[PDB]
C-alpha cells in the first residue's frame, strides 16, 4: 500500500543522492501520464537539434573573422546553462550575405590565434555567395570536457571572404549541436 | 546489547535460583504504546499528516455499512449522486403567431443555463468547481392543437456558430444536429448532444458550450377560432456530467489562456 | 556537541597539537555518551616496559561549543576510564616500585 | 495495540463503508524518515561517530572509480605509493690518492639517510611516523679509467658494528655483507640488506640501522697522466618500506625504553 | 529511505572506488544501545514500572542457586517456610479435684491461640495478613498415676456452639469431634479438625474458627496417698495453613459484612 | 509471555476502539472465574426480566387513564440509563383492586391522544375485579429505537375500568421487559 | 559486518553483567594475538606459584613463634588485593639460619593461642641447621573461604627451635600458593 511518506510527509535532509524519482498520490489522485506528439521535446538531443541565433558580422574586405564560440543565455538554448559540461558533435549554421564571391569557414578549439593563419589546414568549407551551409564541427578539443559557461565553452570559428570586386555584405551565425553530452548540472540561472 | 536485554536477565536469574515454589520475580521489557510514527490519512483532494498519531477509537461493536436495512427512504442509493444530472426546464416562451420565417423564437445559453437558478438540481454543485466536461439531452416541446399547423426548427449551435450566426445561411441550419419538426404532427424534439468545443474543459458558468435555439421554419397558420398562444419549452438532461477544477463559491475562474 | 580526542602514541612533549595526523576519535553528544578509542600496541621491542616510556599524548579537543537553552546546563562533566585490549598480556613479573594498602 | 495501529482501522473502517465510488479515505502509518539511529565512519585510524545522522547524498548517476580511462597521465596507478621506495643518490665523495689503506671514504647515516633533505621522495612520509622497518639495496658507484687501478671496500655497518668500530680488526670487515670491488674491473657494487636491528622497530630520523660505509681497501695507483679526481657515489632503494607509529611532524618520539 | 540508511551507501561507494590497497572508509549504522523501550517487574504482589530502563548487571559467571552445597546447615531447605506450621504449645492448667462433672477445665481461642504471643512460630506471618484459612491437629494431654482414675472430655467447639453453649446439653457432646478420654487409660488424645466456619475466610486474630474446650466428664478420683495436681495441656499443629489478605502490621481488618 | 503493558504500564490515549477486553497479571495473580449460581444476573435479558414497581392511580370512576411510560431512575431498571437506544417486547404488570368491575387495558407508543378514544381496537385486555394481568405489548412503534430516556421512552399504557355501582378503587402498576435490545451506552447518570 | 558498537559508540550504563569481551575495531585495526612465551604468566596458578617474601624472625631461644600469615600488599603477590575471598593449598618457605639445631614448623588456621601448645598434632616439619623446606598448607580451614585482606587471611605460623648450645640465629620466611581459588574481584588498591 501506500506509505505516509509518499503522502506529502517527507524529510528534506534525506533527500540525497540526488536524483529520487519518488511517487506522490493522494485519494483522487494519481501520476498520468500522456503524449501529444510521438516524441519527446525535452530529450537533450531533439531540443538542442534545432538551431539558435548566434551573432552577425558585417565585412567590407576579406579581413577574417574570428568568434568565440559560447552557450547562449538568450533563446531556447540557455537551457544549457543548467549544465556543467558537455562535449560532443557541434553544428554551426552560416549565411552568407554577399554579391558575388566566397566565404571561407573553419572551426577549432586551439585557444592559440596563429594556428588559424592558414585557414586551409583547419577546414575552410566554402560557401558561395547568396549560399548558406551548416557545417557539422567534431569535438577536436584539447580538454576532454567543455566547461558549459565560457566565453569560449565552443572552438573559435573562423570566417574570411574572398571577395572580388568592390562587392561587400554582413555574415549572420545560427548555432546548433548533433548529440550533447551534458553533465553535473548546475543551479539555475539569474535574470538580468 | 542493552537496553532492550533486561526482561530475558531478570526473568532467567529469577528462573535460575526457583525453588519448589517458583521463581519469585518476572520481568518482561518491550516498546511503549506512544512508539515514534507517523500517519497521514487522505480524504477528496486533501491530506492530513500527524507525527503524533494517537489509537483510533469507535463504538461498541460498530457498523460502518451506513446502509439502512429498511429503507425508510426508497430511493436508489446513487439518487444524491445522479440528482444534478435530472431533467430540468431550462426555458418556456410563447409563439407569436405574426412571427416571420427564420426568426429566433427562443434560446438558451448552453452550458450555464443548466444551473440557471439557485433551485436547479446541478446548481449545488457546479458552484464548487469550475471546469466542466458534459453530454446533453435535450427535448423540446411544442403543443398545437390540430386545427393549426406550422414549422419549427429545434437546432444546437455550438460557439462556433453562435459568433458567426449572421455570417451563416439560415436553410442550412439543417446541417447541424437538429429536429425540422412539424406542429401538428409532432409534439415533442429529442436532441442527444456529446461535448462540443475546441478545448477539452469549459469554463463553468460559461456558453462555451454554444447553445440550444428555436427557430422559426414556417410561422404558424392559425385559423379564426383556433387559439392564439403557443408556447415552445426547452428541457434538459446530462447525458454525462463532470466537475473537475475546484475553486471557491461561484467564483469566476480562468480555464482558458 | 561534538569533541574530538586524539593520541599520539609514544609522544612525549605535552603540548597541544593539531590531531588530524593522531589516532582520534570524534564524539557527538546523544543518548550514548560514552566514547571509545583504541590504542593498537606501538613500540620498537615486542614487549614493553610496564613502567617505562609513556603510552603516548592524549588530547581531547573541542570540536563545538557545548550549546544549551534555558533549563540547560552550560558545562558538563567528563570521566575517562582506562583497560586493557583483548590482545593485552603482561609479561615478567618484576619487584615493586610502590606499596598499596 | 496502538498507537502504530491506525492507518489500519481507517482504511479498514473507510473500506467497510465503501459503496459504488470506493472508500472516502485512506489512512497508512509507519516511522519517520529521521528514525533513532546511529552512524559510525572509520577512515585510516579515525572513527566518527554520528548520533543525528542524515541520508548521505552524491551527484546524478556517479562513478567513483576515479580511474581517468584515457591515462592523461601514463603512469603506474601506484606510482605515488611506490615513490618513497624510488632510488636515490645517497652521498658523493672524492677519494683523495694519497689516502692509506682502511681510511673511511664515505659513510651515510642509516636509515635517516633516505629523508636527508626535503627533496627526498621518502622526506615527505618519513615525516608522520615515528617507526621504521625497511630493506635495502644499494649501488655504490665508482668509476675509474682503465690506466689507473686501486679497490675499495664497500660494507654494511650495522649499530653494533658502527658503535665499536675501533675495537673491530680491518680486514675482517669482509665477515660483513661487503663487496671489495676492483676498480677497473667494476664501476658500481650491489648489496640487498635486509631490516637488521636488536629492536623490531627503528626510530624514524635515527642512525640505528646502522649505517652504510666505504673505505680504501688498497690505495689508488694513479699514473702520471691519468686522472686525479676520482667520485664515490652512494645510491640507495628501499626493497620494503614500512612507517607504522603515528606522530606530529617531524618531532623527536622515543619508541625505545 | 534516510536517515537509516546511509551505513550502506557510504560503506558501498567506499567500496566502488576500492584499488588494490582496498577501501579508504567503512561506515555502518544501527540502533543505538538506549532504545525507547519500557520494563516492568512484578515480586509478590508488586509491579515495579520503568520506562527509562538500562541493561541490568550481576557478578562475574555468578551462581544464583542459593543452596549451600555443603549444608552448613542440616535443615530441609523448606523449614523456614513451614515453620509456623510446627507443633505447639497452647495451654496448660491444673484440674483440681474438687470439680464437678460437666465443668470447663480449659479451653483455647481458635485460631489466634496460634499467635498468642510473639514467641510463637505462626506469629510473625499472621501480622502481615487479615485472613486465614487453616485445619487443625490437636493433642490433648493429661497424665495421671495408676492408682488414681478419672476421664475428661476434649471436645472441639466451633463458633455456632461457643456462641449458644448454655443452650446445649451436656452429654451431647460427644456428637461434635471429640474424645472420651479415660485416664489411667490414655495419657494423649488426638483430634484432627478442618477448616469449619460459616464464611469461606475467618479473619486473622479472632476466635471464629470456634474453640477446643476440655470438660469433666467425671471428676478425679484421687486416693489419699496419690498425688493432686493434675495438669492438663493442649499441643496445636496445623495441618494446612493459608494467609491471604494483606494488612498493615497487626491492624484489626474485617473481612466480614 | 506476559508484557508491560499487561502488567499495569498503559496509556489512555490508545484504549479505541471501545471495548478492549484486556488481561491484567502479577506474579501471584491471575484472573479468576467463579460462579456461585447456574446462571448469570447481569445479562440484560435476565436482570430485566424482573419487572420493578412504576406508578399508581386511584379511581373513582370509568375516566380513563393514559400514562407515559418510561425507564426507572429507581429500581434495578435504573441499569437500563446506561443505554441511550430500546427496543423489543414490553411486559406490564396491572393489579386491579376493586371490589366488583372489569379493568380495560391497552398498550400504544402512537402520541396522538384521539387514536386512543376507541379503546377496543388497541388491544384492552380485561382484568376482573380483584385479579391481576400481565400483558407483553408489542414493539409497535413508529419509531425503530426509542430513545431509553423520554419521558415517553416506552409507550403509554391505558386503563380504563367498567364499574358498576358506586364502587371505586386504585390500580398498581409494575413493569418489566421480555429480551430488551440497548445499544450506545452512555455515561453514568448523577444522583438526586 | 562491524556495527557502530563495535567501533567506540557505547553507553556505560548498558555494561552489566560483569564480564563483557566485547571486540573493538577500525579500519585498520585489529586485535592481534601475540605470545611471546609458550605460556602465560597472567594465569593466578602460574603468577602465585612463584613465592615472595614475608617477614624474618631473630631467635635467641626455643621461646615459639606464631604470626599471621597475610596477602602482600608489597610484591607481585599484591595482584590477590583485586580479589576479595581465596581458598586452596598454601606453600610457606621458610629458611632456618642457625649453627647448630632443629626447627619446628606447623601450620593452622584455628584461631585459638592453644591449639598450638602442643604443636606436633599440627604438623612440625623439621628442618636441621642451615637447611631450608618449603612445606604445603592443605585449607584447612574452618572458613569455606578467606577474605583475602584479613590480617590473618592465610592461616598461622608456628616455629618453635630445638637449639642445643647458645646458638642463636635468625629465620626468614616467604610464602607462595599452589593452585589458587580468588573469588568477586573488587576495586584497585590504593597507593601509601
Amino acid at each position: 500500500t501506500m506509505s505516509p511518506n509518499e503522502l506529502g510527509l517527507t524529510s528534506a535532509q534525506d533527500d540525497g543522492p540526488l536524483g529520487q524519482e519518488k511517487p506522490n498520490y493522494f485519494l483522487n489522485f494519481r501520476s498520468m501520464n500522456v503524449d501529444i506528439f510521438t516524441v519527446s521535446h525535452t530529450k537533450v538531443d531533439n531540443l538542442f537539434g534545432r538551431a539558435w541565433f548566434f551573432m552577425e558580422h558585417t565585412f567590407t574586405n576579406e579581413g577574417q573573422w574570428r568568434v568565440p564560440l559560447e552557450f547562449p543565455k538568450q533563446g531556447h538554448g540557455s537551457l544549457s546553462l543548467l549544465f556543467a559540461y558537455f562535449t560532443g558533435e557541434l553544428n554551426i549554421h552560416v549565411l552568407f550575405l554577399s554579391e558575388r564571391g566566397f566565404l571561407r569557414v573553419a572551426h577549432t578549439y586551439d585557444t592559440s590565434n596563429d594556428r588559424v593563419n592558414f585557414l586551409s589546414s583547419n577546414g575552410v568549407i566554402t560557401v558561395p555567395a547568396g549560399e548558406q551551409m551548416t557545417l557539422s564541427a567534431p569535438y577536436y578539443s584539447n580538454k576532454p570536457l567543455r566547461t558549459v559557461r565560457d566565453n569560449n565553452s565552443l572552438g573559435y570559428l573562423m570566417c574570411k571572404p574572398f571577395l572580388t570586386g568592390t562587392s561587400t555584405g554582413k555574415i549572420e551565425v545560427y548555432l546548433s549541436l548533433r548529440c550533447p553530452n551534458f553533465f553535473f548540472p548546475l543551479p539555475a540561472p539569474k535574470v538580468t | 546489547v542493552g537496553n532492550e536485554i533486561g526482561g530475558n536477565l531478570l526473568t532467567k536469574v529469577a528462573d535460575d535460583a526457583s525453588n519448589i515454589l517458583g521463581p519469585n520475580c518476572f520481568a518482561t521489557t518491550a516498546e511503549p504504546e506512544n512508539k515514534n510514527v507517523v500517519q497521514a490519512t487522505t480524504t477528496v483532494n486533501t491530506t492530513n499528516l500527524t507525527q503524533h498519531p494517537s489509537a483510533p477509537t469507535m463504538p461498541f461493536s460498530p457498523d460502518f455499512s451506513n446502509v439502512d436495512n429498511f429503507h425508510s427512504m426508497a430511493y436508489d442509493i446513487t439518487t444524491g449522486d445522479k440528482n444534478p444530472s435530472k431533467l430540468v426546464r431550462l426555458e418556456t416562451h410563447e409563439w407569436t403567431p405574426s412571427w416571420a420565417r427564420g426568426y429566433q423564437i427562443t434560446h438558451v445559453e448552453l452550458p450555464k443555463v443548466f444551473w440557471d437558478h439557485q433551485d436547479k438540481p446541478a446548481y449545488g454543485q457546479s458552484r464548487y468547481f469550475a471546469a466542466v466536461r458534459c453530454g446533453f439531452h435535450f427535448q423540446v416541446q411544442v403543443n398545437v392543437n390540430q386545427g393549426t399547423a406550422g414549422s419549427a426548427l429545434v437546432v444546437y449551435e455550438p460557439k462556433p456558430v453562435v459568433t458567426y450566426d449572421s455570417k451563416l445561411e439560415f436553410g442550412a441550419f439543417t446541417n447541424l444536429p437538429h429536429v425540422l419538426m412539424n406542429l401538428a404532427e409532432t409534439t415533442q424534439a429529442d436532441l442527444c448532444i456529446p461535448y462540443v468545443a475546441d478545448t477539452n474543459y469549459v469554463k463553468t458558468d460559461s456558453s462555451d458550450l454554444g447553445q440550444l435555439k428555436v427557430y422559426v421554419w414556417t410561422p404558424l397558420s392559425i385559423p379564426t377560432g383556433s387559439a392564439n398562444q403557443v408556447d415552445v419549452t426547452i428541457l434538459g438532461s446530462l447525458l454525462q456530467l463532470d466537475f473537475q477544477n475546484p475553486r471557491v463559491f461561484a467564483q469566476d475562474v480562468n480555464i482558458y489562456d | 556537541g561534538r569533541l574530538r580526542m586524539g593520541f599520539f602514541p609514544n609522544a612525549t612533549t605535552d603540548s597541544t597539537s593539531t590531531l588530524d595526523n593522531a589516532i582520534y576519535t570524534i564524539c557527538d553528544i546523544g543518548s550514548d555518551n560514552s566514547f571509545e578509542i583504541t590504542i593498537p600496541y606501538s613500540f620498537s621491542t615486542w614487549m614493553r616496559k610496564t613502567n617505562g616510556h609513556p603510552i603516548g599524548l592524549f588530547q581531547i579537543e573541542v570540536l563545538n561549543r557545548l550549546t544549551y537553552n534555558s533549563s540547560s546546563p552550560s558545562e558538563v562533566y567528563c570521566i575517562v576510564q582506562g583497560k586493557m585490549g583483548q590482545d593485552a598480556r603482561f609479561f615478567c613479573p618484576t619487584g615493586s616500585v610502590v606499596t598499596f594498602q
